[PDB]
Order: structure tokens, then sequence, then C-alpha cells
RNA sequence: AGCCGACUUAGAACUGGUGCGGACCAGGGGAAUCCGACUGUUUAAUUAAAACAAAGCAUCGCGAAGGCCCGCGGCGGGUGUU
RNA sequence: GUGCAGAUCUUGGUGGUAGUAGCAAAUAUUCAAACGAGAACUUUGAAGGCCGAAGUGGAGAAGGGUUCCAUGUGAACAGCAGUUGAACAUGGGUCAGUCGGUCCUGAGAGAUGGGCGAGCGCCGUUCCGAAGGGACGGGCGAUGGCCUCCGUUGCCCUCAGCCGAUCGAAAGGGAGUCGGGUUCAGAUCCCCGAAUCCGGAGUGGCGGAGAUGGGCGCCGCGAGGCGUCCAGUGCGGUAACGCGACCGAUCCCGGAGAAGCCGGCGGGAGCCCCGGGGAGAGUUCUCUUUUCUUUGUGAAGGGCAGGGCGCCCUGGAAUGGGUUCGCCCCGAGAGAGGGGCCCGUGCCUUGGAAAGCGUCGCGGUUCCGGCGGCGUCCGGUGAGCUCUCGCUGGCCCUUGAAAAUCCGGGGGAGAGGGUGUAAAUCUCGCGCCGGGCCGUACCCAUAUCCGCAGCAGGUCUCCAAGGUGAACAGCCUCUGGCAUGUUGGAACAAUGUAGGUAAGGGAAGUCGGCAAGCCGGAUCCGUAACUUCGGGAUAAGGAUUGGCUCUAAGGGCUG
RNA sequence: UCCGUAGCGGUCCUGACGUGCGAAUCGGUCGUCCGACCUGGGUAUAGGGGCGAAAGACUAAUCGAACCAUCUAGUAGCUGG
């Protein structure tokens, strides 16, 4: 077990059942769901983000736009960077 | 069993007329005081070794004692 | 692993025979037989789905038991009907006892007149 | 079975107590015929009924 | 075993404290907390009952009875009404049409609630499947697996 | 910024006498014809089928003192709490 | 009832076959010792093995009925043998208010009224019935005791629905018991310790509640005290509702009992997993701060986590928000704050360390719930498996029981006391007494049941470890269990039965590819005709798969 | 709905066995395995009757009319003594 900690004994052939048998894309979504919402929720009370950008990236993110947590934090800080610039002009 | 929290209404249960015995159990950083009713076991617990041996001498002389080991 | 076996001779998985695991002063595993679960009242209105509140969800022979306060509210109709439908109730029962005057006085404001 | 009634374990009482063997001295009685109890019953081979 | 869905209604009695249950077969449109008037003065609305000659010609009411006072034994199967044809004020016969299209003459004193029954083109949709006609005929009686007498012994 | 933890996926290098789902577990495939739509059922102990059933389709009777049926007989009974 | 050689004659007995067929389904036994006249088979120890948590394990239902347990025997049985047995012979063994029966009704069975019938009887279960033997308040009458005040029965007035007597479930409904110890065999039953349910009460055993408040007139400096006139069937919160009680009948309303199948998610246990401390063991030829075992608390009560709410108050929302895995919710009031209720099987405490367990050591020379010294500790995790609770959704031309029994409410007939040794009353806290009858042992299945039997058949359930692996698959192992399935030894012929392997050819065999063989998991691509557009489809076709050393990516907690 | 375990069933080898483990079993191979699924207990239907997704199947190893007793020592132009 130790080994396989590291990676071994788990390639190709010591491999007998299929990639949602072994992994389910049900429970890697829900990981992903909860990971999230937890994510624009924890930048919705931190003030970082308002109630429009949260609505706006919610549904987004239950549309599967963004793949883990760090691709959503740069998407979240490139909207602020455009943000910052609208309002900046006016 | 019942948890008695005052020391005052343990002389009225030890004082009552269905009290078969009284036993003192004496163990760490703690005494044990359990009087056997007809219905309950009643425990007082005494965190202070001054006041139990006090206590020990103001139980009521009608009452049967057995001191616990 | 201590695999554990019936304490009654009901050998099937009823209803009754509902049992819970329990660890014990003799450090083992034993089968405590749990009661089945209570339900609180439902409300005499008959359109509110939830149940009542402030009444013990026990099963109905423990409310022999029971002391009278843990099994009303204190209100009329209560422990037996919704604050809801209460208070929608004395509106009502106000409201159609005033338009049954009204009708009254317009029937005999027609008669003063004919 | 363990459930049993009232006059099912009476009866199985009865027939316990006449599956003994004959007493020693009944044989050396004048007018004797009985060598043994041809009247036993054992509880694999026979079934008593019920 | 029934297409036809019922309605609990309550009544008070008229010499007793008491609340009286009946189960009507349920008029299409009848709603719960809506209030059904029985009788000869009773007004001409869905879930209505009344006798049929009080009712106009064309009609259309269901749990029709055959005799008076037999408590509705025609039309109430889902979907099924029967209409009013013609009355006739002496000897008090009314002519009502009967959903097989049979035209019957009955009393002019028996009652009828006003409506269709509820759950009508229940017939429309196709048993797919052995197994919802089997669940079909659970809930009625043992008649379905249906063998054919050609396919029997002499 | 620090402290913690769970199993996965992908890629790369090296390496064995090309051996590697190393035991176990574990679909042979294609072109056609006949029949039955299918799922289901059937001769317990020689026939599991193409037989039966099935949904669909189509006729028949009957508006209740009635249609169909049971019963030695009753103001009898089943369908019918229709 | 009189003569046998036959009738596949009847009954009984005995031969050849013949010391023959056979004692071959489920991997397996070996060494030493003991008892004994006697050991392949009994017992003990050491091995080597198997069943491998859907068991050859631990418990029950039906059925069996003493098969259970102790001792003795080896006559007969246990298809070899037996020192052994479920065999025989002597003796023992089943302890309950809480576990079931008992009670209720289900499908249904079944009297009476009635009808039919020659008749035993049959039909019928509310249908052709004067189908209630009850209760509160009053009047009348008698009885017995502080003849005070209740109780008792006799008659009358009053009021009253039911739906059919009765039976029908040791798996449905159904109040209430758990922990330790104890036997050769019984334990939620015996003993000890903790509870709990129901029923009973004139004097009602006590305490508490009902409830002891105000005004006026005097007095007392006041603190407060006498006398009149009244009130008092509780109280708090805006509310959800809460507080230890908190009168009330005939009558009525409602609730609980009382509800299908499947999917998904969340919480809590138990088991498994990882990192350490102890205690005791195992290895140590070399290495291993190493490997294995164990490391806790009942019911009931109280408090607090946690989970749920289709509960309440403020306030009014579009630049619509909140939010799930999916959904879904909202001017019929969302978010945001503040509360309220339910379940709390989780934790803490009383129980409760006194008991239990581990380990070490003393006693009783022993017949001991014997006496002691320590310990029973600290954390982390999980699409894990099982059970349970909860939320939400899907399906139905399927909508998924009744009754016993219990409770709440609406009404207000009545009852109680005149300001107190207050009364009627109490679902509050204690105190007293009782819970009768029947079953309870054991097997529950390759030997205790049914198949003529210790018969490879059949027979309803509960629990369900580690690894590998998608897996309750197959294989190995731990706890527990067993001795290879009605015998052993020696040989290794044919023909068998059950397994395999074969050069070269590849169905030439055969009625016929029968049988056997090829293929097979997973990843990557790739996938036709036809079609009812759903499929066909794992179509067909190929490529990769080990070990080791790395890299990259996929998260929470705190500020 | 498909593969497939437990369960339910019983295709083929026309395998084993066939004075058998067995008056219908065993081995491999197989069909199905969320629904017209499997199953215990209770209850209803009784012999010219029941019940049958229909084979004249099942109705206690008995079914093109079960089983028990009686009529009955039924009759036999037929068989054997
Ligand atoms: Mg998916
Ligand atoms: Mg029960
Ligand atoms: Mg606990
Ligand atoms: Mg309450
Ligand atoms: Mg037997
Ligand atoms: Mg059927
Ligand atoms: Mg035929
Ligand atoms: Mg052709
Ligand atoms: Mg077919
Ligand atoms: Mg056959
Ligand atoms: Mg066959
Ligand atoms: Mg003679
Ligand atoms: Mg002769
Ligand atoms: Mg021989
Ligand atoms: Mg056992
Ligand atoms: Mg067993
Ligand atoms: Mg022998
Ligand atoms: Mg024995
Ligand atoms: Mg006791
Ligand atoms: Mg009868
Ligand atoms: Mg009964
Ligand atoms: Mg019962
Ligand atoms: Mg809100
Ligand atoms: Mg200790
Ligand atoms: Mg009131
Ligand atoms: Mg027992
Ligand atoms: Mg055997
Ligand atoms: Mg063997
Ligand atoms: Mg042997
Ligand atoms: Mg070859
Ligand atoms: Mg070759
Ligand atoms: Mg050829
Ligand atoms: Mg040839
Ligand atoms: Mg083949
Ligand atoms: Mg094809
Ligand atoms: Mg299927
Ligand atoms: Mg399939
Ligand atoms: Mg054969
Ligand atoms: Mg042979
Ligand atoms: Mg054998
Ligand atoms: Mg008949
Ligand atoms: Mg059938
Ligand atoms: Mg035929
Ligand atoms: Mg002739
Ligand atoms: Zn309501």
């Amino acid at each position: 077990t130790l080994a396989r900690r590291k990676g071994r004994h788990m390639g190709i052939g010591k491999r007998k059942g299929t990639a949602n048998a072994r992994m389910p894309e049900k429970v890697t979504w829900m990981r992903r769901m909860r990971i999230l919402r937890r994510l624009l929720r924890r930048y919705r009370e931190s003030k970082k983000i308002d109630r429009h950008m949260y609505h706006s990236l919610y549904l987004k993110v239950k549309g599967n736009v963004f793949k883990n947590k760090r691709i959503l934090m740069e998407h979240i800080h490139k909207l602020k960077a455009d943000k910052a610039r609208k309002k900046l002009l006016a | 069993p019942r948890k008695i929290e005052e020391i005052k209404d343990f002389l009225l249960t030890a004082r009552r007329k269905d009290a078969k015995s009284v036993k003192i159990k004496k163990n760490k950083d703690n005494v044990k005081f359990k009087v056997r009713c007809s219905r309950y076991l009643y425990t007082l617990v005494i965190t202070d070794k001054e006041k139990a041996e006090k206590l020990k001498q103001s139980l009521p002389p009608g009452l049967a004692v057995k001191e616990l080991k | 692993v201590q695999r554990l076996t019936y304490r009654r001779r009901l050998s099937y998985n009823t209803a009754s025979n509902k049992t819970r695991l329990s660890r014990t002063p003799g450090n083992r595993i034993v089968y405590l037989y749990t009661k089945k679960v209570g339900k609180a009242p439902k409300s005499a209105c008959g359109v509110c789905p939830g149940r009542l509140r402030g009444v013990r969800a026990v099963r109905p022979k423990v409310l022999m038991r029971l002391s009278k306060t843990k099994k009303h509210v204190s209100r009329a109709y209560g422990g037996s009907m919704c604050a809801k439908c209460v208070r929608d109730r004395i509106k009502r029962a106000f409201l159609i006892e005033e338009q049954k005057i009204v009708v009254k006085v317009l029937k005999a404001q027609a008669q003063s007149q004919k | 079975s363990s459930h049993k009634t009232f006059r099912i374990k009476r009866f199985l009482a009865k027939k316990q107590k006449q599956n003994r063997p004959i007493p020693q001295w009944i044989w050396m009685k004048t007018g004797n015929k009985i060598r043994y109890n041809s009247k036993r019953r054992h509880w694999r081979r026979t079934k008593l009924g019920l | 075993g029934r297409g036809a869905p019922l309605a609990k209604v309550v009544f008070r009695d008229p010499y007793r404290f008491k609340k009286r249950t009946e189960l009507f077969i349920a008029a299409e449109g009848i709603h719960t907390g809506q209030f059904v008037y029985c009788g000869k003065k009773a007004q001409l609305n869905i879930g209505n009952v009344l006798p049929v000659g009080t009712m106009p010609e064309g009609t259309i009411v269901c749990c029709l009875e055959e005799k008076p006072g037999d408590r509705g034994k025609l039309a109430r199967a889902s979907g099924n009404y029967a209409t009013v044809i013609s009355h006739n004020p002496e000897t008090k016969k009314t002519r009502v049409k009967l959903p097989s299209g049979s035209k019957k003459v009955i009393s002019s004193a028996n009652r009828a609630v006003v409506g269709v029954v509820a759950g009508g083109g229940r017939i429309d949709k196709p048993i797919l499947k052995a197994g919802r006609a089997y669940h079909k005929y659970k809930a009625k009686r043992n008649c379905w697996p249906r063998v054919r007498g050609v396919a029997m012994n002499p």
C-alpha cells in the first residue's frame, strides 16, 4: 500500500474495473461542484465579488466552464481586472 | 439514578423514611454519597475533602452507613 | 470482529424485530431492540402537510404516561390544529358572521321602501 | 418445536414415561409370560404420529 | 380497480349533531373546498345533484338513478355521461340518452349529479406491455390471461 | 504565509531471455434463410418449442325484473364495494 | 372341509450365484504419549491441511420429543473397528409482570333471527328481528360503618346509535428490563445491582398546585397588626410557543396505531484503515524503535453537540436573487439578521468502578463473585461495507390493510368556598401493595426434520473480518470449526470415470463442428449493412498492459 | 434494458449414474436475475368436481376422472391349474 501511495502497481495491466467503476464521474463532479461553490461563496461573503458576478459565475460553474479551483481563480481575477477599467473610465 | 446538585436536599433524602442505607465511596478527586431510597439511588458528588468529612459526621443517626472500599 | 445473534425467538427482520448495536460494560457488542419512531400529530384542518409543533412524537400508548403540557400547546385548538389555520378560521368565522349582518340589514333596507 | 402447548407436552410426558424397560422382578412371578417390553419406542425409528 | 376518482363529501345531519361522510363519484372540475349542493332547489352547476325534472333539456349528467332513490346507477364510469332529452310534466317521465346511445324513460324524480365523470380519455393511452394489463386486472379480478378456446382440448 | 490528508489520472526515463488482464476472473466472429414481434409461461420424472400467453386489432350480448354463470332448494349466490 | 408336482398357486424355511458385486462424489493425513485384555479409527500434545465470513462458524422458525447433561457397559445397532456414539442402563436437567402465547383484526371461518330441507342438516352474516340488561343527574326504598359523609343494591324519570355472537397471525398491530456473575446441563427467567409498565385505594400517605391578593376604617413612629367590603377553576412570551401541576360530563371533531416500490444525497453508530503510548507474547543466523493480541461502559434520568422543519418576528427584492449532486424556492414574501419546535440511538454526568477485561504477584496445602500492585491512553481519516435516521425526486389505466388501544381539541350540563385548621379538583414530586395461567433443555442439517436409513435430494430467516480485485465473483489467510464424509493396507494391468498435453494438416470425422478448442478484463482509437432512428454495438478491426525511479495536475484548516 | 452473483429454473453433453447418493440425483455447460420476480406462514376452491399464460398439465411418488370402505366371492363364449 505504501507503493500504491507512490503510484506503483496501478498501470494498464493491473486494472480490472472500468474508469467509472474505479473512480465514478458522478462523485468527481460532486466534489468539483462543492469545491467551486464553496470558493464562490467564500469570495461572496469576503466582498471580493458581489451578488451579480456570483450569480453569473454560479451558472457557469454548473454549466461546466471551469475545470478546477485555480482556473476559476484566474477567471475571477481577469473579470476583476476588466471591471477595474470600466469603473476607472467612468 | 438521580444526582443531587446541592447538599441541603441530600439531608432530606437521607432523612426520608424509605432510606434503606447510605454508602460512601472514596475515590480520587471526588467523594460520593449514595442514599438507597425505594425508587432511586440518590448520589451527592463532593469535590471538597473538608466538606466530605464534616458531612460524614452530619449524617442522621437513624440511618445505616456502609463505608465502601 | 464479533458476529452477534438475536436475543429473542423471532428470527425474521420484521418491523417489530428491529435492533440497534450497543457497547456494554463487559466490553462486548449486543443487540438492543428499539422502539418504533413516533410521529407528531397532523393538524385537524387537513391542508397543512407539516405536523404540529410543541407535541412530542411518541407511540400512542406512551401518551398515557406524559403530562398534558407535553401533549398540547396553550392555545385554542392547541395540539390539534396549527396556528395558521386557527387564525384563518378566526378571520373566517368573524367575516361570514359580519356578512350575515350585512345581508340582514340589506333585507330590511329593501322592506323599508317596499 | 420449543413452542409447545400444554396438551401436547402432557402427551409427550406420558409417552416419555412409558418408554422404560420392564422391572427385573416381574419374571420371577408364577403366572408370567413377559420376556421384555415389546411396546418400546425409539425417537429416531418410530415417529409417534403427531 | 376503477378509472374514476372518488370525492369524499361531508354534510351535516339535519336531525342530529353529526357530520355525515359520503363517497360521491367526482365530476370533472370538482376541487377540494368546493361546496356541493343537493336537492330540488339547488342551482345548476357542475358537481351539483338535483332531480332530472328540474334541469332543462340537453343537460349533461352523471351518476344517474334508474329508479328513484337507489343512490345512483347510470353513467358513472370514467369519462361517461348521460344527456337529458325531454320531459313529460303529466305522469312525471323524463327521456335520457344513456352512454350506449339507447334512450331510456325514467321517472322525473330521480337524481343525477351534473357533469361528466372525471378521468376521461383513459382508454386513449395504449397499454404497451403485458405487465400493465397484469397490474390493471390484479386490482379488479382474476380474468386477464385469456386462453382461446381453440387452443384447448375438446 | 504556515500546518495537515486522501485516493486517482496523465506523461517521462530506466529495466527483464517480448514477459506482463503471467494464478484467478473472463463475449469466438461474420454473410444469409425459415418461424415466433419482443420480456414472460409450459408437459414435476423422455418433448422449453415454431406451442401457450401478450399488447394491438376486430366482432358479440347486456340499461339491472338485465347479460354471462353457480346452485338439491329459498325474498339463494358470483361478476357486483360493479 | 378325505389323497398334490405344477395353478408367474398361499405361507414359512433353505440353496447355487458367492466369500462374488460392492464398502471409489465433495484435496489429507503424520509422530509421540495416556487409558486398556485389545488402538489406523478414543483422548492429549506437536505438526501438515481444509471450510475461508453468500462458511464445514455463531443463533432461531417449522418439524422432532429427551435426541440435551453426568456416569457405567461393550450383548445387539452405528454396512471395517471401536476404549467411541444421537446405541443400551442408571440418574439429573427447561425457574419470567418486562421474551412470546394470552388481546385485536386481515383474507376468511362460523351460530342465533329468518329461509330451505323427507332428514342428518344446509344456506345466509345484517339479510323477513320487540337484537341495548348500560350510564350520569334527580326522586323513591333499604342496608352498613367516626349511622357524620361516601359506598351498596331495589323501582321510576332521563339519556344512549351503530352493524352484528364468536373464532381467525409464537413473521401483521400490541404499554413495560438492562448490566455483571453463576451450572455437568437453565438464564433479558437464578443471584447481585440498577430501572420501568399497568392496576388499586373510604381514612385518601406526605409535600406541592388550586391561594391566599386588594380597597376602606382604626391602631402601631414604622416594621406591620385586628375588623368589614369584595376578587381569586395558574402564569410568561409580539409570535412560533414555554413553565412541575393548572376542575369539568353526556355529545361532537381530529390525531396516533396506519402504510407501496425504486433512485440520489446528507447525518449518527458498528466494523475496517493510518500515526503514536502502555501491557503481554512471536522472530532475532542477519536486519527490523519490528510483528501479533488487547486497550470499555447498559437501561432510565439530566445537560450539550449534531440533524431536520411545508414554524414565527423585522423588512421588502429586476442590474432578479438564493441554492442542490439533481432539483427547487420567492410580493400567497426570497436573501439577510433574531428566535421557536421535533428527534437527539452521538458526547458528558448519575448508574460507575465497587463491577468487567488485560498484566504481574500473594494467599486459602484446597472447598474461594479471595486479596492486592499497575493499566484500561492520545489522535486522524475515508465514492469504504452493514444498520439506522432524515431530506428530495421518479413510477403506476398498480395508489400500496383493518381493529384493539391511546391522546388532543370544541363545547359548558355541573361541582366547589365565603375570606379560611379555605373547599372542590390535579395528567406535578415522592410514599404503599400486587401482577395470576401456558411455553422455555437440545438439533435446526452432508447425523436429532421429511424422503423405509447417520440417504450427494428437499426445507423459512439473523450476523457477515484482512488481502487481491469493479465486486456478497474466484483464490489465500485471521476468529470459530472439522477430520475428508458407511473402512484401511499394498500394488499402478486392461477397459472405465474425471482432467490435461500433442509434430504436420485443419472438419478430410459425423446425420449434424457433438464434444473440445479459439476469444475474453481494462485503456486508446475505430465501428458496416439494415432499421420501427431507439438500436445493431463489446459490430467487425487492431494497438497497449510487468517491475522500478520520478514529474505534473486534481484539496481542507488558521490568520 | 444488457453482462453477471445470491436466488429461481433446467438447454446441451442425448456426459456420470442407471439391482444408483437418488422410485428423477450429480458434474461441466446454460436461461433469467427490478419485474408477467422469488419465497414462508395464514386462507379459499374437492372428484365428472376443483384449478389450469392450456401440456389433458396438476389435484400427497396415484390423473384422459385421485384416494378409502362397501355393493363384491361383480361378470368373463378367454388364460392357467
Ligand atoms: Mg454519467
Ligand atoms: Mg408480532
Ligand atoms: Mg454508550
Ligand atoms: Mg407543550
Ligand atoms: Mg427421520
Ligand atoms: Mg394471475
Ligand atoms: Mg393442446
Ligand atoms: Mg423469402
Ligand atoms: Mg418467441
Ligand atoms: Mg419433462
Ligand atoms: Mg427438458
Ligand atoms: Mg371334518
Ligand atoms: Mg407341494
Ligand atoms: Mg471384491
Ligand atoms: Mg449453534
Ligand atoms: Mg449452524
Ligand atoms: Mg460394525
Ligand atoms: Mg450427547
Ligand atoms: Mg427481576
Ligand atoms: Mg354455515
Ligand atoms: Mg382472537
Ligand atoms: Mg401476534
Ligand atoms: Mg427566508
Ligand atoms: Mg478495576
Ligand atoms: Mg374549555
Ligand atoms: Mg435455549
Ligand atoms: Mg453422512
Ligand atoms: Mg478424499
Ligand atoms: Mg478416514
Ligand atoms: Mg496437433
Ligand atoms: Mg501446432
Ligand atoms: Mg463432411
Ligand atoms: Mg464421410
Ligand atoms: Mg459445443
Ligand atoms: Mg450483426
Ligand atoms: Mg431485464
Ligand atoms: Mg440479462
Ligand atoms: Mg445421458
Ligand atoms: Mg454401471
Ligand atoms: Mg456415497
Ligand atoms: Mg361445484
Ligand atoms: Mg401457470
Ligand atoms: Mg393432446
Ligand atoms: Mg368365443
Ligand atoms: Zn392548517
